[PDB]
């Protein structure tokens, strides 16, 4: 029967789709595996850049004094599926829209979905193959267009996800403020005791010639933007894991439910038969019957 | 079952593998002995470097023809595959004996030699329009041929 | 009550082994807490116990059978899931009866690799 | 993990709910009066049937000399008729009950959960997990 088998063929394709999300969870398995590593052997190269940028400004009047481009860098994953991450990105962007505010987005997720909520924000994007590893070259191309995006920008923002543990992921800034006041904040805190962790660094630093700071200012600025990508790329295979385990489950709960349906519809469609089979064998033998008995009755 | 997608990868199980389903693709109903040789030739890794395009026609060479007399290689003093009354002997004897086992050996590694040296060769040459479909209609004769 | 205590237990330790099954997938081994590697460890000799040798296959096996009794059973997997058999070799569980075989067979290994062991040396 | 008051509670309620043998009347309301009120805050899920064990079955006050309640004593099943008469927040029996069940709190975190939670040795593990399966099956 075509009903029946239309449950057949509705649990059919459940069967592939379960075969290949679990293909899948296979697939980034490895590529979390591998990039576990991270988790071991971050959270010492960026100590210096620290106190180059670690400025823990108020969030309104870093934004409401712009009278130059606010460039900002989130970072979003090329492949859907993730999760949660570009969501909260996008409305940690929402959060920030400004007159100045200019988008370079990474992933094909984030060029796509800025284009269409802020046009005349959104300038254009950098889309990254998933196929070495995230290294500087990288970041540098990442900087290098922002420059260009806006060179007379007040500052440039890197939103990413970092990976605090295998479920958790949240989001985290860095905040790169152009050469003109990094300079100027650089000259305060060697000339006052205000900024005193940074003293000693800030004499460092001015002792040296320009072109010296301005690569030191550049170098440092690639590899926040190198730390945010291998983060974020570590926060989305982790997503991913978990994200595609839900949809192994409710692919599974829809199996269970569409046999059920299944193995209830066989059960009605034989007793549907039957019943109507044996209600027309009633019929002809009610409608006939037995005529007069012609035979010896007396002779009993 | 991983092969859907992320470029499975040809371990020694998948190389033999693939071959033993391209080798039960067949028409007509093949004679003990021709089936029984050409598994054991892809169960100890013969076809390995054998293309899968190509296994139906190393089936048919192996078991219509003869390389080695070809070339005037062949050592093997009975095992030859044209002596269809082996068949009662394998029956008799497994492949896996000192009787049969050191020829069989030999003569597959020769077939498999010569077979790679000379045709497997020049298919991997072919470039022009009527060769690829020459080529073609010949693997397709020795699907249903064996 | 013990027999009742003991075999929920072996089923409980049978479920965690499961889903550690499935974490070390995940992961790897060495990823896991010391206790669930512990846990890890007695249940894969729980699985190779609970398989035994019938005296049917006496003859076609080769193996001598086994009738465990019902209380030797009990005794047997309570010490093993406090802890007591942690240092008896995996392979020791693999198709015995009782926990008087296990031993007999961890002593032949022992032995066994010792010989080897000293027949190496020698060349 | 946030775990807020209804959380707890509700956690605590569904550890009650397992029974095997139908409760009197007092012991049963007793109980959930205990839980509703938050006095099993404390106790950790995997003991609170040990704890209501000795609620019923056991009196610590008196074990360890600092009960004062003249008519509220869990071993008088009398009490059962007179708690449903009035209600357990009547002032009547609102008092003593309060008190008996601070009482219990105190001398069960002091004395059993604080020897429970200092167990590492393989037997005691044993025995301790055995208390539990016994306490389960009994109220
Ligand atoms: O034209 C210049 C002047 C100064 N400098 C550099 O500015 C820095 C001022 O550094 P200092 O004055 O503190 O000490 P220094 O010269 O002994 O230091 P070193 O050479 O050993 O590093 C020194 O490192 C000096 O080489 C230049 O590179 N070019």
């Amino acid at each position: 029967s075509g009903k029946l088998r239309l449950y057949k063929e509705k649990l059919e394709g459940y069967n592939r789709f379960y075969s290949i999300v679990k293909t899948i969870k296979m697939v980034t398995l490895a590529k979390y595996r591998a990039a576990q590593g991270r988790i071991r052997t971050r959270d010492f190269s960026l100590r210096y850049t620290e106190l180059a940028f670690s400025k823990p400004q108020a969030s309104r009047d870093a934004v409401v004094a712009a009278k130059n481009a606010l460039v900002y860098i989130p970072i979003t994953t090329n492949r859907g599926s993730c999760g949660a991450l570009n969501s909260n990105i996008v409305r940690c962007i929402d959060s920030v829209v400004s007159s100045k505010m200019v988008l370079m987005p990474v992933g094909k997720r984030g060029i796509d979905s800025f284009s269409k909520l802020y046009p005349d924000e959104f300038r254009y994007g950098i889309i990254n193959d998933m196929k070495e590893s995230m290294h500087f070259g990288y970041a540098t191309f990442v900087i290098e267009n922002a420059y260009e995006v806006s060179k007379d920008a007040d500052r440039y923002q890197v939103i990413f996800n970092r990976f605090v543990s295998a479920g958790v992921q949240r989001n985290a800034v860095y905040n790169i403020p152009s050469y003109e006041k990094w300079k100027e904040d650089l000259a305060d805190a060697a000339s006052s005791d205000n900024q005193k962790n940074r003293y000693l660094f800030a004499n460092a630093l001015q002792n040296e010639e320009e072109q010296l700071i301005r690569d030191f200012f550049d170098f440092h600025a690639a590899l926040a933007v190198l730390n945010a990508v291998g983060e974020n790329e570590l926060s989305e295979q982790a997503a991913r894991l978990v994200a595609v385990e839900g949809q192994l489950t409710n692919i599974s709960s829809l199996q269970q439910r569409t046999s059920s349906l299944y193995n209830k519809t066989r059960q009605f469609g034989i007793t549907a038969a039957l019943i109507e089979i044996l209600s027309a064998m009633s019929s002809l033998e009610g409608n006939a019957m037995k005529g007069v008995r012609r035979n010896k009755f007396w002779e009993g | 079952a991983d092969s859907v997608g992320g470029q499975q990868v040809q371990t020694i199980p998948m190389i033999r593998g693939a071959r033993f389903v391209a080798l039960f693709n067949q028409k007509q109903p093949s004679y003990f002995m021709n089936a029984i040789v050409s598994l054991y030739a892809c169960l100890n890794g013969y076809l390995d470097d054998v293309k899968v395009q190509y296994v139906k026609f190393y089936e048919y060479l192996l078991v219509h023809r003869d390389l080695g007399i070809m070339y005037g290689t062949a050592k093997n003093k009975f095992f030859y595959m044209y002596v269809q009354e082996l068949n009662y002997l394998i029956r008799f004897f497994t492949l896996n004996s000192p009787i049969l086992h050191g020829e069989l050996e030999e003569m597959l590694k020769q077939h498999t030699h010569l077979f790679l040296q000379h045709y497997q060769s020049k298919m991997n040459a072919i470039k022009s329009e009527k060769d690829v479909k020459a080529l073609k209609n010949l693997l397709y004769s020795c699907k249903r041929a064996v | 009550v013990d027999h009742y205590n003991v075999a929920q237990d072996v089923v409980q330790m049978l479920t965690k082994y499961r889903e550690l099954q499935d974490i070390i997938a995940v992961l790897g081994i060495d990823e896991l807490s010391e206790e669930d590697k512990l846990i890890v460890d007695r249940a894969r000799k729980l699985v190779k116990f609970l398989s035994q040798p019938f005296q049917v296959a006496e003859v076609f096996t080769g193996m001598t059978g086994h009738y465990v009794q019902l209380d030797d059973t009990i005794d047997s997997f309570s010490g093993l899931l406090m802890g007591t058999y942690d240092q008896v070799p995996e392979m020791a569980f693999y198709m015995v009866g009782g926990i008087n075989s296990v031993l007999e067979k961890a002593k032949k290994m022992a032995e066994e690799a010792a010989e080897l062991e000293k027949m190496r040396r020698a060349r």
